[PDB]
């Protein structure tokens, strides 16, 4: 029969660990690093594009920063294709919530849902887990700015600043070193670039290898605004922050 | 790990052994066949070998009548060949019903190739160990030859051959067209095209044929049929009176 | 791997045999059938002094005339009891009468072999056999007081006395000698309490052991600690008496 | 060898054997002996019941399918229950839809086909029980032997289970004799007991240990146990 | 039908609902509370088909309670009403639609304002200063259009209802056995035990 | 479609996937619960493999199933969410049909049954979780404390613990909890709880959260200070000797 | 019967690798080189028609396919996999877009759809990943001209120019040298022809080469007139002749 | 490597399917049975080993009829044979129900063929453990067929399978040569009884019981019937005589 | 339109004595104004000493009697040949009838 070729993706190791989740994580660890830093007046998302070329069209590119809602966005670390499957269902759960209650979906509710999808691939179905880790950056009128993280296991938690992908230990130490509760979005932006700048596995840190996004509540308005930086915009902020 | 050789998943070299082995199965019957295109007909010749004396020679065939216009010859085990035939007939009948015109040779070929491509990607389906050569005189393309394999691959030919000694038949035919400089037997009667076919089948194989050693199928405008032992003899005689 | 309903070369089902091994590790349970009723006793076996021993339910009621004791992976018995009670009540709803003890047992055993990953015969959707054995005891007008031993193999045997669990082999031998066709309910009560004491790793008191019976007159009853405690005392006495 | 081909019934061994089926057959041998024999008026089933302890019962080995049919089992009781219940339905469908009693020969065909399905598909297991079916139909008395492989054979007499070969020899010898015990059930039953004792060794057939069933011309399949069989011990 | 009225005043919402429960020829009960509390600050009154009425109310109740436990948060009145509308809208195109009309009155602790929502069995929702279901509106909408003011006190509100309930007792054919009144405000929900003669 | 028997019997009569499910619980952060004479206390320790979190929104260890019942656990967090949601739903359903909230034993028996089911259903692995469920039956004041494990088994305890070093903290409780005189106070019950945790938490003011449940849906979670004050008063009991 | 292979055939290895996708990329590496170049007013995709016999008719085998009137695809790897992907792609472009908005999907979205199909064959039960890599080129009103690449994993990325298959490395290098943001369509076609030459062993002509472009609208290739907003497809396959005429200015 | 013989639909490196080949072994290990086509029909015969005296004689019939004009006999795993006839019977009913005319033997043969071939496509099933000889009379003549576990089948002049297939095949080849004009129904019946007595030597240890059936346009009217009484005894004799 | 029901007339009567009971019925069977049979039994012995009659629409009456008899057979099969008590039969029959609560057996049955 078939049983012969079944990997049994959802079983426990004698040590009570989940093989596939563990290896998926190992997979994530080689992905471009993504960072999320939460300030008092906004949130910053930065990510390093893994593998690029002179001909890669960066203008029309997107592989690590995706808009889920008009108040929520995510940073991706892992299999882009796997991530898109989850992102689309994510965008749908949001609209459903909106149609049911006529209110934008609270950030955690959306995060718990996606994390629940992931957890499922862990306990039944005989399918491999999604090789993906998310950094969620969003805003809602109950907790203000929030920063979350979810991985293949289906576990999630909240942070002031965090990273996923490659060299996380190195980047986490650096953040835990220069982060301060009273930071400002512009301070956060600079911290984010510095961290990546020191954990890169590449030569320098150019703009063509970066994705940038901020979720602020522009004072001259009163609403929340997401801004996915354009190549030129990332090039600028790169000069100012003294990395040219 | 080593199971990448039992089901259709990739081997470290990016290969599919089951598909390769299915190709091996296609020669199990040790029979060769070839098809050529006339001016307005298509011919397929195939070796007919009846070992057991207890057999009813009239029921040992590898050529099939798919539709009033499509003819199909198979290289491989009879059970898989019949499975492919039944399906092709069903597919051809349905196509007519749904679209109002006869399924073209090249289209049925594609359809079967796709069906084979699937056994290549899905683990529970094994590939069929056969190679299918489809022929006819398409109302839009004229004389046509399309062949598919266990890899789900398919293409059209000016002329083609299949079996253990396929290479010799092919190079033989190749040489003839390099010479004639045209892509078909320039003959008005299918009888001469059938004769051209058998002739070269003999050169390349270095063997003489009796009326019961061959099997012949002919495709013409609006009809595909197979010749009888006697229709074949009449053919064999004609070639004899030239050599 | 290997089918969950495969035969060993000796003509036995692996999963069923391994199931029986899990049952050997369970707490002991003993049943004695007399013409005055059937007694069912079990070894509580708390794993810690902090565990409230009376929340250990290893003897449950099926219906007023049927009760049963378990041994092995006790969690696996919940659905078995559920199925048992529903069968009993349902039989009553359809026939306005009490379900015969044997019929009730046969029903429970019908679930037993309903395991596999796709066994062609119906829709047996249960990944493994039950890891618990049961002692079903009761009374009915046709065959009077009865004691049954129901295994995960789907088979069930009728006994005058039977022991299942950790000390079953030793306890069984004990029951072999002591049992006779004229035992009284009290003699059975004492007798059960005695054998439980021999096999129990702990010193049998009214907190780590529980008794119960089923009699035509009052049906199935689980003895409260106080009642049993005296039975234990009455035993210690009659034993020291020789 | 064997170890690589006895994983499941769907696999053939290099010699063409189906070990899982063979293993099932083994469960039968480990089962308590039971006998079956018929004349031209009756068919008898004598079954030795086996007890676990001396405090246990001697598990029933005889089941009734219809008023004219019944069988004795040797092997996995649950499987006998499943197969007997299936037979009860076929015997029952025949009466309801056609107002006709099911021919013993036809019931054998049904069992064979049911058993066979469990030997060609993945996930399932063969049945692990042997069955002896007796009945009286429109063509007289009948005795059938059912094997989990799906093989069902009609005989004058036979036996299955442990040491069953004793009884089987005795019958293959006593043939010319019991086949003529027409119009006399008690004589057929006695012959049945003398056959089943040819496979004894451990003990001797006792009252609560013996079980007999009879059917024929003017005798609806009925089962006798204990006291009722005392006059045969 | 039964009487179902609601009025949104300055800092609260008041729901008045008839107490009679008539079945054919007899009035089976005269102390029926045609309401359910969805959450500490949200109340819903309902009227309609015999079984559907309570079954639906309790179904909605169970769901809002589950939301509260899971999120440890109380949904806004607007959120609850939208949830209720959607349920009814689904119902309207199903095999056997729920024939229930509801009034949802809540106090939005975040906006610190009372809110009244009227929703019919078809899933038609609308926010109003005051509303009614059935024939009630036919007698009361004129009284309310007249004496209603956005800044009325909870006390003025109860007087306006009393006026409404009186007009109803005068001109309506059925004896609805008086109403049960409830107030929803920043402090939750309470019942005016004295309206039998206020 | 996927129905492979993942939880099966091995030769010795074990079900390794359930056994390994337990190994996952041993790895979880310790959890404890002790019942006073008029209350029950639940204590959980906080890991520190990474610290720079946001305690406001990070999921807490003790969860309310209903207003009168809470549930804590040890093991796989993701797995625990599933059980909690199912119990919260079953809680509402019970209220809707019986017109009375669940007793603590009922709610426990439910969670337990769900766990047992995942041990003998194809295509699924057992829950890598063990739980402590506590609360007060409706209109009752007698405290209730229960525990469940991957196998589906459950029972009530005077005091109990699960998770890493639960081995150690159970011992503390065994020679520190007298059934004769259960912590007759909310205060002395909360202390006995923190004491047992300090045996393993190793100075963890921010590594020890305590929740107190009293009759009639009275549930509250202490703040760092309130608990921190207990640890302090305890470190003195030692030094004063 | 019945596919009982409901579990994944592609799983994570201890190293974190996904074997089947790796192997699929390996299969793609063996494939015949194919490339794509984006100009300022067009895009060009091209490959080599590796005839598997002289008796075979190379025309009957197109490696370059039209998906929509403004989008085309080409590949490297397993032709049969490519073929069924093209059928699905053309259908998904209708079922998921034209039948809803009454207009063909924009390049990135169609590519996205395709990528999805491939991602699924990476995780669904009972299947192996697709053994191909595609290069899709198209044009749409709001995004202009674009060129993408879709791999067996389901990942895709935009390119100014690139090559896949057998001699991709060398080809990618040659392109980096010749590419600039001011190239006109003819210039790109020319560069495409030069690049493909280094990859072709034998005959190099309009019969052994298959090249198509995404450029201006072809009202002549529409088939009808009367609807002003319909100007014709931007996708156009070059003729054996059109290719040779250019090979002369090589 | 190896293992190519443990799963049913697997191709071994040499393009074979071992499980099917193993099934054949099961066929060769069975009783011998044959089929003799004649001038206007076909005759079927099989060997029935008398395991013991307890077997009721003439009872355990083996030859099977499909519809009213087709005969089927097989060697190998008997139960598998019944399973195949059952399918054929449904297959036949279906055909007659839609087309009215009873099913042509060639059409019937493909039905069994396609079905048997089907059991060599998936690893979830086992190939058939039997070779079946069947045939009958139809709109244009008599037809004799033999189907192998691989789903392979052809039309035969004579056919045999089982333990003594060689003895039989030998005797059959003789008949074919010494009767170019075609045997007769009556003659084929005796001839058959003989081929069976001869092929019994490859099993001469156990006693047996002969069984014959035939379908002749003149002798049975195109209907399949079993040979009983006189005609049977006459054939047993013709055999018992020439066996010496 | 098709009417699934018909009326075959006839009447039945049941009287219980102290140690006996009787169940009678006429033997006529009709349709409209025609006689179908002058002797077509309508009261049956169902075993276990129970007599039954389902008067009304004969087709339904036959279906019921047949279903109940088959019920007695299985009672024995599933409960070690236990005798079905008259009270148990009655309860059983209630379930048989209510099973077709929304497409009734158009009969008045007595046992």
């Amino acid at each position: 029969g078939s049983r012969r070729y079944d990997s049994r993706t959802t079983i426990f190791s004698p040590e009570g660990r989940l093989y596939q989740v563990e290896y998926a994580l190992e997979s994530i660890s080689h992905a471009g690093t993504a960072i999320g830093i939460m300030a008092s007046d906004g949130i910053v998302l930065a990510a390093e594009r893994k593998v690029t070329s002179t001909l890669l069209e960066q203008d029309t590119s997107t592989e690590k920063l995706y808009k889920l809602n008009d108040k929520i966005a995510v940073a991706v670390a892992g299999l882009t294709a796997d991530a898109e499957i989850l992102i689309n269902t994510a965008r749908i759960h949001a609209q459903n919530y909106l149609k049911t209650y006529n209110e934008d979906i609270p950030v955690e509710i959306l995060v718990r849902r996606l994390s629940d999808i992931k957890q499922g691939y862990t306990q039944h179905g005989g399918l491999r887990p999604f090789g993906v880790s998310f950094i969620y950056a969003g805003y809602d009128d109950r907790y203000g700015y929030q920063l979350y993280t979810s991985n293949p296991s289906g576990n999630y938690t909240g942070w002031k600043a965090i990273s996923v992908g490659a060299n996380t230990s190195a980047a986490q130490t650096l953040l835990q070193m220069d982060y301060k509760d009273d930071m400002k979005v512009d301070d956060a932006i600079e911290l984010a670039l510095k961290t990546l700048s020191k954990t890169t596995d590449s030569s320098a840190l150019t703009y063509d290898r970066l994705e940038f996004a901020t979720i602020r509540k522009g004072a001259n308005d009163g609403e929340v605004y997401q801004k996915i930086f354009k190549p030129q915009e990332i090039k600028d902020i790169l000069v100012k922050t003294g990395i040219t | 790990a080593g199971y990448d050789r039992h089901i259709t998943i990739f081997s470290p070299e990016g290969r599919l052994y089951q598909v390769e082995y299915a190709f091996k199965a296609t020669n199990q019957t040790n029979i060769n066949s070839l098809a050529v295109r006339g001016k307005d007909c298509t011919v397929v010749i195939s070796q007919k070998k009846v070992p057991d004396k207890l057999l009813d020679p009239t029921t040992v065939s590898y050529i099939f009548c798919i539709s009033r216009t499509i003819g199909m010859v198979v290289n491989g085990p009879i059970p898989d060949a019949r499975n492919a035939a039944l399906r092709a007939k069903a597919e051809a009948a349905e196509f007519r019903y749904k679209y109002g015109y006869d399924m073209p040779c090249d289209v049925l070929a594609k359809r079967m190739a796709n069906l084979s491509q699937i056994y290549t990607q899905r683990a529970y389906m094994r590939p069929l160990g056969v190679i299918l050569t489809f022929v006819s005189v398409d109302e839009e393309l004229g004389p046509s030859i399309y062949k598919t394999d266990p890899a789900g691959y398919y293409v059209g030919y000016k002329a083609t051959a299949t079996g253990p000694k396929q290479q010799e038949i092919t190079t033989n035919l190749e040489n003839h067209f390099k010479k004639s400089k045209i892509d078909h037997i320039n003959e008005e009667s299918w009888e001469k095209v059938v004769e051209f076919a058998i002739t070269h089948m003999i050169d390349a194989l270095g063997t003489e044929f009796s009326k019961n050693d061959l099997e012949v199928g002919v495709a013409t405008k609006d009809k595909f049929f197979t010749l009888s032992a006697e229709n074949i003899e009449e053919r064999l005689v004609a070639i004899a009176e030239q050599d | 791997d290997r089918g969950v309903s495969t035969f060993s070369p000796e003509g036995r089902l692996f999963q069923v045999e391994y199931s029986l091994e899990a049952i050997k590790l369970g707490s002991t349970a003993i049943g004695i059938a007399t013409k005055e009723g059937v007694v069912l006793g079990v070894e509580k076996r708390a794993t810690s002094p902090l565990l409230e021993s009376d929340s250990i339910e290893k003897i449950v009621e099926i219906d007023r005339h049927i009760g049963c004791a378990m041994s092995g992976l006790t969690a696996d018995a919940r659905s078995m009891i559920e199925h048992a009670r529903t069968a009993a009540v349902t039989h009553n709803l359809y026939y306005d009468e009490d379900i015969n003890v044997e019929s009730l047992t046969q029903s429970v055993c019908d679930l037993a072999l309903r395991f596999g990953e796709g066994a062609s015969g119906e829709e047996r959707l249960m990944s493994r056999p039950f890891g618990v054995a049961l002692l079903i005891a009761g009374h009915d007008a046709d065959d009077g007081y009865q004691l049954f031993h129901a295994e995960p193999s789907g088979t069930f045997y009728r006994y005058n006395a039977k022991a299942i669990g950790s000390g079953s082999e030793g306890a069984q031998a004990e029951l072999l000698n002591e049992w006779h066709s004229s035992l009284t309910l009290k003699e059975a009560e004492l007798l059960v309490l005695k054998i439980l004491k021999q096999v129990m790793e702990e010193k049998l008191d009214e907190n780590n052991a529980q008794l119960s019976c089923i009699t035509k007159q009052d049906g199935f009853k689980i003895y409260d600690n106080e009642k049993t405690a005296e039975l234990i005392k009455e035993l210690k006495e009659k034993e020291a008496a020789e | 060898f064997r170890n690589n081909y006895d994983g499941d019934t769907v696999t053939f061994s290099p010699t063409g054997r189906l070990f899982q089926v063979e293993y099932a057959l083994e469960a039968i041998k480990q089962g308590s002996v039971t006998v079956g024999l018929r004349s031209n008026t009756h068919a008898v089933l004598v079954a030795l019941k086996r007890n676990a302890d001396e405090l246990s019962s001697y598990q029933k080995k005889i089941i009734k399918c219809d008023e004219h049919m019944g069988l004795s089992l040797a092997g996995l009781a649950p499987d006998a229950r499943v197969l007997s219940n299936y037979l009860r339905q076929q015997c029952n469908y025949s009466s309801l839809v056609f107002n006709r009693k099911l021919a013993v020969e036809r019931a054998g065909h049904l069992l064979c086909d049911k058993a066979q399905k469990n030997t060609q598909s993945y996930g399932g297991r063969p049945y692990g029980v042997g069955l002896l079916i007796i009945g009286y139909d429109k063509s007289g008395a009948h005795l059938l032997e059912f094997q989990p492989s799906g093989n069902v054979t009609e005989l004058y007499g036979t036996a299955i289970g442990a040491r069953s070969q004793g009884a089987k020899t005795y019958l293959e010898r006593t043939l010319d004799t019991f086949i003529k015990i027409d119009g006399n059930p008690d004589e057929l039953i006695k012959a049945g007991v003398e056959a089943i004792s040819q496979s004894l060794r451990d003990e001797s057939l006792t009252v609560d240990n013996l079980s007999i069933a009879i059917v024929g011309k003017d005798t609806p399949f009925t089962i006798y146990d204990g006291e009722a069989v005392a006059k045969y011990i | 039908m039964d009487i179902i009225l609601g009025i949104r005043v300055q800092d609260s919402v008041i729901l008045a609902s008839s107490k009679a429960v008539t079945r054919g020829i007899s009035v089976l009960k005269d102390s029926d509370d045609k309401t359910r509390q969805l959450s500490p600050h949200t109340l819903m009154s309902f009227a309609g088909e015999a079984g559907d009425t309570v079954q639906f109310a309790e179904y909605i109740q169970a769901n809002i309670q589950l939301y509260s436990i899971r999120e440890d948060y109380e949904l806004s009145p607007q959120a609850v009403s939208s949830f209720v509308r959607q349920e009814l809208a689904k119902s309207i195109r199903s095999r056997r639609p729920y024939q229930v009309n509801v009034l949802i009155g809540g106090y939005d602790k975040k906006k610190n304002k009372p809110e009244l929502y009227q929703i019919d069995y078809l899933g038609t929702k609308v926010e109003l200063p005051y509303g009614a279901h059935g024939y009630s509106g036919f007698y009361t909408f004129s009284l309310l259009d007249h004496h209603y003011r956005p800044d009325m006190t909870t006390e003025e509100g109860l007087d306006l209802l009393k006026l409404c309930v009186q007009e109803l007792e005068k001109r309506m054919p059925m004896d609805f056995k008086g109403v049960i009144v409830k107030i929803v405000d920043k402090d939750g929900i309470r019942q005016v035990d004295d309206f039998q003669a206020q | 479609g996927y129905d492979r028997a993942l939880s099966i019997f091995s030769p010795d009569g074990h079900i390794f996937q359930v056994e390994y499910a337990l190994e996952a619980v041993k790895r979880g952060t310790c959890a404890v619960g002790v019942k006073g004479k008029n209350c029950v206390v639940l204590g959980c320790e906080r890991r520190s493999t990474l610290k720079l979190q946001d305690t406001r929104i990070t999921p807490s260890k003790v969860s309310k199933i209903d207003s009168h019942v809470v549930l804590s656990f040890s093991g796989l967090n993701a797995d625990s969410r599933i059980l909690i949601e199912k119990a919260r739903v079953e809680a509402q359903s019970h209220r809707l049909t019986l017109e009375d909230p669940v007793t603590v034993e009922y709610l426990t028996r439910y969670v337990a049954g769900v766990q047992q089911r995942y041990t003998q259903s194809g295509g699924v692995r057992p829950f890598g979780v063990s739980t402590l469920i506590a609360g007060f039956d409706p209109r009752d004041d007698e405290p209730k404390l229960y525990q469940t494990e991957p196998s589906g088994i459950y029972s009530s305890w005077s005091a109990q613990t699960i998770g890493r070093n639960s081995k150690t903290v159970r011992e503390f409780l065994e020679k520190n909890y007298d059934r004769k005189e259960p912590p007759a106070t909310v205060e002395e019950c909360v202390k006995l709880t923190v004491r047992s945790l300090l045996e393993v938490v190793q100075t963890g003011a921010k590594n020890i959260e305590i929740t107190v449940v009293k009759p009639d849906s009275d549930i509250v979670a202490l703040s760092s200070e309130e608990i921190n004050q207990y640890v302090t008063q305890i470190e003195q009991e030692k030094q004063e000797q | 019967m019945t596919d009982r292979y409901s579990f994944s055939l592609t799983t994570f290895s201890p190293s974190g690798k996904l074997g089947q996708i790796d192997y699929a990329l390996t299969a793609v590496k063996q494939g015949v080189t194919s490339l794509g170049i984006k100009a300022t007013n067009g895009v060009v995709i091209a490959t080599e028609k590796k005839s598997s016999s002289p008796l075979a008719m190379s025309e009957t085998l197109s490696k370059v396919s039209l998906l929509t009137p403004d989008i085309g695809a080409v590949y490297s790897g397993m032709g049969p996999d490519y073929r069924v992907l093209v059928d699905k792609s053309r259908k998904v472009a209708h079922t998921s877009y034209k039948r809803i908005y009454g207009e063909y999907p924009p390049t990135k979205l169609l590519v996205s759809e395709v990528a999805k199909i491939m991602q699924e064959a990476t995780q669904s039960g009972g299947v192996r990943p697709f053994g191909v890599s595609l290069l899709i080129a198209g044009h749409d009103e709001f995004n202009g001209f674009s060129l993408y690449q879709v791999d067996p994993s389901g990942s895709y990325f935009p390119w100014k120019a690139t090559a896949i298959g057998k001699g991709s490395v060398a080809a990618k290098t040659f392109l980096e040298k010749r590419w600039n943001d001011e190239l006109e369509l003819e210039d790109a076609i020319h560069i495409a022809l030069l690049t493909l030459k280094e990859s072709v062993e034998g005959e190099f002509n309009g019969d052994t080469i298959e090249l198509a472009i995404i450029g201006d609208e072809n009202p002549d290739l529409l088939g009808y007139t009367g609807i002003p907003t319909d100007k014709g497809p931007r996708f156009r396959k070059l003729t054996s002749q059109e290719i040779n005429d250019r090979l002369e200015a090589l | 490597g190896t293992g190519y013989d443990l799963s049913n639909s697997v191709f071994s490196p040499d393009g074979r399917n071992f499980q099917v080949e193993y099934a054949v072994k099961a066929v060769e290990n069975g009783t011998t049975s044959i089929g003799i086509k004649c001038n206007d029909g076909v005759v079927f015969a099989v060997e029935k080993l008398i395991t013991s005296k307890l077997l009721v004689p003439q009872k355990n019939v083996k030859i099977q009829v499909v519809d009213r004009h087709i005969g089927c006999v097989y060697s190998g795993l008997i139960p598998d044979g019944r399973h195949l006839v059952n399918r054929g019977r449904e297959e036949a009913a279906s055909f007659k129900k839609l087309y009215k005319t009873p099913i042509p033997i060639p059409a019937f043969a493909d039905r069994l063929g396609q079905y048997v071939q089907a059991h060599t496509l998936y690893n979830s099933v086992r190939p058939f453990g039997v070779s079946t000889i069947f045939g009958g009379v139809d709109k244009n003549g008599a037809h004799l067929y033999m189907l192998e576990p691989s789903g392979s089948y052809w039309g035969y002049k004579g056919a045999a399978t089982g333990k003594g297939r060689q003895s039989a095949k030998a005797e059959l080849e003789k008949l074919v040569d010494h009767h170019p004009e075609g045997l007769s129904a009556r003659e084929a019946v005796k001839q058959a009884a003989k081929i069976i007595y001869l092929a019994h030597e490859d099993n001469k240890e156990k006693d047996f019981e002969l069984e014959i059936s035939w379908c002749s346009l003149s002798e049975t009217n195109g209907l399949h019937k079993f040979v009983k009484g006189d005609l049977l005894q006459e054939a047993i004799d013709f055999a018992q005589k020439e066996i010496n | 339109q098709f009417n699934p029901y018909g009326d075959n007339g006839g009447t039945i009567l049941g009287i219980a004595g102290e140690d006996f009971a009787v169940l009678a019925g006429d033997t006529r069977n009709i349709t409209d104004y025609s006689i179908n049979s002058r002797y077509e039994p309508k009261v049956f012995d169902c075993g276990d000493n129970i007599v039954m009659s389902a008067n009304g629409f004969a087709a339904d009456g036959d279906a019921l009697v047949k279903r109940f008899k088959n019920s007695v057979k299985w009672y024995h099969f599933d409960h070690n040949d236990k005798k079905l008590s008259i009270n148990s039969a009655a309860r059983n029959i209630q379930h048989l009838l209510y099973g077709k609560r929304f497409f009734p057996y158009y009969v008045h049955t007595i046992i």
